[PDB]
């Protein structure tokens, strides 16, 4: 049981009790386009389908 | 309508359980995956208990204590006895042992030449090897815990021969210690040679290496051993050995109860222990080791798991003289 | 502000959604006239998913009526909210679909549903934020099903990102019309499996049972046939008309339902069905009758599925605490009929509003594999008349051969396979 | 003095952010206005309540904050609310379609549409700090704007402030609130992609603070507004030391410092008391060692697990209200004995111990009794790797037979990233298994 760091003030107090000793902005692009290119691709697909 | 969950088809026990819960009328079984269960027997290892508590509107129990491994192993209960402040390393009731790592070598060295300076271990863990000399043992290991072997057993005649005490223990949701009234003894069908068919009782040796010549399938009920008890040594089984039992039982559950309780936890857990008592000459009882997934005697299936699905599953979950002795403790 | 565009195709479609509005334009206490004249904020909450605002602070209905005879949309016209439906919206042919598919979706249909698809532009083209269409049809006719589904596939191409979302009455030998109905509906059903998000299977067969078993009704009408759809019309489009937390939209209610796109057909159910009905019902009454077979609207029994999902609408003054209680029993007293590999599967919503003329109701929508039984039973009878390809010349006569049918039969037994091996999962 | 950033995303996210702001006005004592009389240096300052709010010409103390949802029907509710005085318009950002529920909406189709005008309304807060410590994220996890934006945002947050903390407040699923039957994908989708761009991130499971309301409250059906006002308690307690004089956690950074020796676990549990039902006509007031030890019994965690059955890597303690070192130094050594407290052999047996001598704030009308102590505790143990296990479970029997998975595909994303972020949780567990037992 040891007390250390012990710091006081108006608003109040605190101290330490011891009881015993990225990716880049171009890859965000690509991952966001990438997902809205199968979206486009999936989308024209079912444009075809309701063209036949 | 209650329901349950089996995820351990090798529990002879709660199979019998399961069985009575059907026979109620009042209990369905479900699959073993299904989570919308009230009561769970499950499995032995790996008990998914941070998957318990979480299903609203189902109050769900199992029939296992997390963290009640501690003092079901060979090296978690020695080591639990030693730093426990309630067992101390004083401890009267259970035989000086020692973990080895294949560590305590240095501290069991220490008392081996202190002694010869009886001087007999056996070694055993999770094959074990009775010797005399500190050298067979250790080398045996490394090849566990090595415990001092009690040399002056309690032997019973006629037979000149080694017994154990296996005690059925049930532990409730509100942590009440209930000592089945029905005990065993595994007596040993051999004559105590101070070969191995003698010093070790279990079951499996007797059957497998005289077996039944003097009890059968060398299992001694209460009642038999009370009568020789009075006869031989003008005692009763209460006062000679049953009160040292129970001060042993409730010392070990109390010491691990604000670890492994579930009075405020969000599932309830209950469970049936095994304890192994050793007896010597001087009417003195040893606690051998906790089994946390006992089998039970055949003759006592019936009466147990009973009483298993009384004060352990109908107390949470009811239906439309007790068989087992409250050993009342406190908080 | 999210708008649902409904259209309305057909004899029942139009009767159906006539007294659809009628029953909602009361619970949101819109009169004849356009005019609210209700007492509770939370009837114009969300008032703009299904009305316009006009001058006057009148409210228009965002629906469109669609038919190849004028005969039943004269009836709507001069029917009780007649006045209530914008002029415009009324699209109505001369010929008639004679219950042929063919006609409804290649040659009398497809002369009238470009002007059709010209007001459903109009009415999306003022939406602030359009989620998608509600239609309104049987697949047993010629108009609603042949046509109703040819408006769907047009509807999609020009909004493939919108939900669609149809109330589909089934057809039944026990109502009937015309011996062709299984042709018709067949045809229909691989449409909807193909180009709607969620389609609510009313069955007609189911209908009638419950008039005349439960609501002890001699001699079933169409339209006590069509109290029962308002009813459950009602109940299944409360989260969207009323605040609340679950469902409250077409596409959070389809991702919520459907875990396979193309099995997206739903059993409604509702309770009360009380006959002659002023004694309320208690919660747990509610519940058991909401998921009692006999409550529900597609003529399958559940105990012969499993649930893939379940979306529960409580509607009236009662204990909340209550009603997740009951539904937790309910669950965990049959948990064998719901899939154990989606967890969590019943979502349960409550309104404070209640029905007309009722304290309390339950809405049940249930996604149950047990709809295998409704499309084994319309398999049926196509094929007892597809092998004597008896009726055939009514079809062919529009331009249509056979080979459309055998595949139409192929892809419903496919649906039917598809059903059956989610059920032993 | 260094601002914090508040950021909000979905409906979770921002109506926990409303409960707090009108908490921290009660605490600061700033009027709805934004008026504040004890503040003497008028328009400006660097006083600590400046951390979370920037001060006008007027007098007004603004919060340094920015609410954003895909649906504008939430952040509605601020812009005519009591508050709506407090915020400017360019802090709410709303759209016309949420991301119903799917994660791969939120991230992907909506939020690629709309980052660039969340991070620009940022900007605007950002350069207004002379020197900005980091964000504080609110979301919830099974939202699919909470889960799939935030996840995005997160992203972008460390690529335009690389050397800035960042800090989650996330809201865990559970059914008995649950919206939505695919919420344990969303968890999983927007956990592995923010895994690496969070310091740190304080779980909040529903399914604890929904027992915490219908038991400590007397709440027969605790509503989001009970759910939230139980909530901003946490989080201010949390907060304070960042918005109030102290020596304990003032900046961003010393959460990471005294919270998370291991970068990937860095997921405190949080244990708040005492909660007093305000109804109670007189409340016996609970002592130091009382709440202390409080801060071990499961039913007050914020996430339900056993601490018992795990591992410590570090223990904060936060005291308000009426509280002595003395008193809480005999009840951290009666509790260090009776109690199972088991550290892990590379980090200290240890407290850090912060006091605040304010009492807790309680909203008027609300359900919590005004007490005079009250304490939180964050530890990080293995223990709330059960959340995780519990989720993962869900997230394989539903992903077995491919459950749902096609909304998400229908939008953009690939099937590979459901096996990516699996196996990713995967290791975190094992992660915590390595380091628990
Ligand atoms: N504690 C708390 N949880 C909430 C609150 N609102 C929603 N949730 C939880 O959040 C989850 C749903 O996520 P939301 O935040 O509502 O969804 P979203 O972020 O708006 O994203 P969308 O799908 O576009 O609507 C559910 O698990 C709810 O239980 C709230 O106010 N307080
Ligand atoms: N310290 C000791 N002193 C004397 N005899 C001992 C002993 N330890 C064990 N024995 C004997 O050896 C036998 C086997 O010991 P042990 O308990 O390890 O086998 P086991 O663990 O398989 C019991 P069970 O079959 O109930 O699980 C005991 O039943 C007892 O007869
Ligand atoms: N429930 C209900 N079913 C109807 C109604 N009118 C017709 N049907 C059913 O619809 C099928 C006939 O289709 P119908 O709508 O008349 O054809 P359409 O006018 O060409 O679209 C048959 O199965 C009828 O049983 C009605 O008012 N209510
Ligand atoms: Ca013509
Ligand atoms: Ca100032
Ligand atoms: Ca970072
Ligand atoms: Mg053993
Ligand atoms: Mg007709
Ligand atoms: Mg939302």
């Amino acid at each position: 049981m040891e007390v250390i760091e012990l710091n006081k003030c108006t608003s109040g107090q605190s101290f330490e009790v011891i009881l015993k000793p990225d990716p880049s902005l171009e890859e965000i692009q690509k991952k966001l386009e990438a997902a809205e290119e199968r979206r486009k691709y999936q989308e024209a697909e079912l444009l075809k389908h309701l063209a036949e | 309508m209650y329901t349950f969950v089996v995820r351990d088809e090798n529990s002879s026990v709660y199979a019998e359980v399961s069985r009575l819960l059907l026979a109620t009328g009042q209990w369905k079984r479900l699959r073993k995956d299904n989570p919308r269960f009230n009561l769970m027997l499950g499995e032995r290892n790996r008990l998914p208990f941070g998957r318990l508590g979480h299903e609203p509107g189902l109050v769900q129990l199992v029939n296992y204590y997390r963290g009640a491994d501690k003092l079901c192993r060979k090296a978690s209960l020695v080591k639990l006895i030693k730093t426990s402040p309630e067992l101390s390393e004083s401890c009267t009731w259970f035989p000086e042992s020692y973990v080895i790592y294949p560590d305590e070598r240095e501290v069991f060295l220490a008392a081996y030449n202190r002694r010869r300076e009886g001087n007999v271990w056996i070694a055993k863990s999770s094959g074990i090897l009775i010797s005399s000399e500190a050298s067979e043992l250790l080398d045996f290991i490394d090849e566990h815990v090595i415990q001092k072997y009690l040399e002056k057993p309690l032997l019973l005649e006629p037979g000149h021969r080694k017994f154990d005490i296996r005690s059925w223990v049930l532990v409730d949701h509100l942590y009440n210690i209930y000592l089945y009234r029905e005990g065993v003894l595994r007596t040993s069908s051999e004559p105590y040679n101070s070969d191995k068919t003698c010093h070790l009782t279990n079951h499996c040796i007797q059957k497998e290496y005289n077996y039944g010549r003097y009890e059968e399938g060398n299992e001694m009920f209460f009642e038999e051993f009370n009568q020789y008890l009075m006869d031989a040594l003008n005692t009763t089984l209460e006062n000679s050995i049953l009160l040292q039992i129970k001060h042993i039982i409730r010392s070990c559950l109390m010491c691990i109860e604000p670890a492994i309780s579930t009075k405020h936890l969000h599932y309830q857990s209950f469970q049936l222990f095994g304890f192994d008592f050793m007896v010597d000459e001087e009417l003195k009882v040893w606690l051998i080791e906790v089994n946390g997934a006992p089998a039970c005697a055949q003759k006592l299936y019936a009466e147990l798991c009973q009483g298993i699905v009384d004060v352990a599953i109908s107390s949470v979950f009811p239906l439309a003289t007790s068989i087992f002795i409250k050993l009342h403790h406190h908080h | 502000m999210r708008e649902i565009v409904h259209i309305q195709a057909g004899q029942c479609g139009n009767q159906i959604g006539a007294k659809f509005w009628e029953v909602i334009s009361d619970e949101h206490g819109i009169d004849p006239t356009g005019s609210y004249h209700g007492d509770s904020d939370l009837q114009l909450e969300r008032i703009n998913v299904y009305y316009n605002e006009a001058t006057g602070n009148k409210y228009v209905p965002r629906a469109i009526l669609v038919d190849l005879e004028p005969g039943t949309m004269d009836s709507v016209r001069s029917g009780p909210f007649g006045q209530i439906f914008r002029p415009d919206n009324f699209v109505f042919g001369q010929s008639g679909a004679g219950n042929n598919w063919a006609k409804g979706h290649y040659t009398e249909g497809a002369e009238l549903v470009d002007s059709v698809l010209d007001v459903v532009r109009k009415e999306s083209e003022s939406c602030d934020c359009l989620q998608g269409f509600q239609l309104t049809h049987s697949l047993g006719g010629g108009t609603g099903s042949g046509m109703g589904t040819l408006l769907i596939s047009k509807i999609r191409e020009e909004y493939p990102d919108r939900i669609m979302n149809t109330f589909s009455v089934m057809p039944s030998p026990k109502v009937s019309d015309t011996v062709v109905e299984p042709y018709n509906a067949t045809l229909s059903v691989h449409q909807l499996v193909e180009n709607t998000d969620e389609t609510y299977c009313i069955d007609n067969e189911a209908l009638y049972d419950i008039c005349f078993r439960t609501l002890k009704l001699t001699t079933p009408t169409y339209g006590d046939l069509n109290h029962l759809v308002s009813a459950t019309m009602s109940g299944v489009t409360t989260c969207l008309r009323f605040p609340g937390q679950l469902n409250a939209d077409l596409r959070k209610l389809a991702v919520n339902m459907v875990p396979f796109p193309r099995l997206h057909f739903f059993m409604p159910g509702f309770a009360p069905l009380t006959s002659r009905q002023y004694r309320a019902l208690t919660v747990p009454e509610l519940t058991q009758q909401m998921f009692d077979s006999k409550n529900m609207m597609a003529a399958c029994d559940p105990r012969h599925g499993r649930y893939l999902t379940v979306a529960a609408i409580f509607r009236g003054r009662m204990s909340m605490k209550e009603v997740d209680e009951q539904m937790l029993n309910v669950q965990n007293k049959n948990s064998s009929y719901f899939v154990e590999w989606i967890p969590n599967n019943v979502k349960t919503a409550v309104c404070d509003i209640p029905p007309r003329g009722l304290k309390m109701s339950a809405t049940f929508i249930g996604n149950s594999t047990a709809i295998q039984e409704l499309f084994k039973r319309i398999s049926e009878q196509f094929t007892a008349m597809f092998r004597r390809k008896a009726f055939l010349h009514w079809y062919t006569g529009e331009g249509m051969d056979e080979m459309e049918f055998t595949e139409a039969e192929s892809n419903m037994n496919d649906l039917v396979s598809e059903y059956q091996q989610y059920q032993d999962a | 003095m260094r601002e914090c950033i508040s950021i909000h995303v979905g409906q979770a996210g921002v109506q926990i952010g409303n409960a707090c702001w009108e908490l921290y006005c009660l605490e600061h004592g700033i009027q709805p206005d934004g008026q504040m009389p004890s503040d003497k240096t008028i328009g400006g300052g660097d006083d600590s309540f400046n951390t979370f709010f920037s001060e006008t010409g007027a007098g007004k103390h603004v919060p340094r904050a920015v609410f954003v949802d895909l649906e504008p029907t939430v952040i509605d509710e601020v812009r005519t609310g009591t508050y709506r005085q407090l915020f400017h318009p360019e802090q709410l950002i709303t759209g016309k379609e949420d991301a119903a529920n799917n994660y791969a909406r939120g991230h992907y189709t909506i939020g690629k549409e709309i980052i660039d005008l969340v991070l620009d309304r940022i900007r605007k807060l950002a350069d207004q700090c002379t020197g900005l410590q980091g964000f504080l994220v609110f979301h919830s996890f099974g939202g699919g704007t909470g889960s799939g934006f935030t996840s995005l945002l997160m992203e972008r947050l460390s690529v335009d402030y690389g050397k800035k903390s960042k800090l989650e407040f996330s809201i865990y699923p559970a059914p008995q609130v649950s919206t939505a039957v695919v919420e344990p994908y969303n968890s999983i989708l927007t956990t592995h992609t923010t895994l690496e761009h969070s310091d740190c991130a304080f779980m909040v499971d529903n399914e604890a603070i929904y027992d915490i309301c219908r038991r400590n409250l007397d709440i027969e059906r605790p509503t989001y507004t009970n759910l939230n006002r139980l909530i901003s308690q946490i989080v201010s307690s949390i907060t304070a030391s960042l918005r109030f004089d102290g020596a304990l956690n003032v900046d961003l950074t010393e959460f990471q410092t005294n919270l998370v020796p291991y970068p990937r676990i860095h997921f405190p549990l949080a244990t708040y008391a005492p909660v007093i039902s305000a109804e109670k006509a007189y409340h016996e007031q609970l002592s130091v060692a009382e709440i202390t030890n409080a801060c071990f019994e499961p039913a007050n965690q914020m996430v339900k697990c056993d601490p018992r059955h795990g591992k410590y890597m570090a223990c904060c303690l936060l005291y308000r209200g009426d509280v002595v070192p003395k008193d809480v130094n005999a009840a951290i050594a009666t509790i260090k004995t009776k109690r199972s407290i088991q550290f892990v052999d590379w980090c200290p047996t240890g407290f850090k111990v912060g006091i605040n001598y304010q009492p807790p704030t309680v909203v008027p009308g609300g359900d919590l009794a005004k007490v005079q102590r009250a304490v939180c505790m964050l530890s990080n143990t293995t223990a709330i790797a059960e959340a995780w296990a519990r989720l993962d479970h869900k997230f394989d029997l539903m992903y077995a037979k491919r459950a749902f998975v096609h909304w998400y595909v229908g939008e953009g994303m690939e099937e590979g990233e459901f096996s990516e972020a699996r196996e990713d949780m995967a290791a975190l567990e094992k992660d915590y298994e390595e380091v628990g037992v």
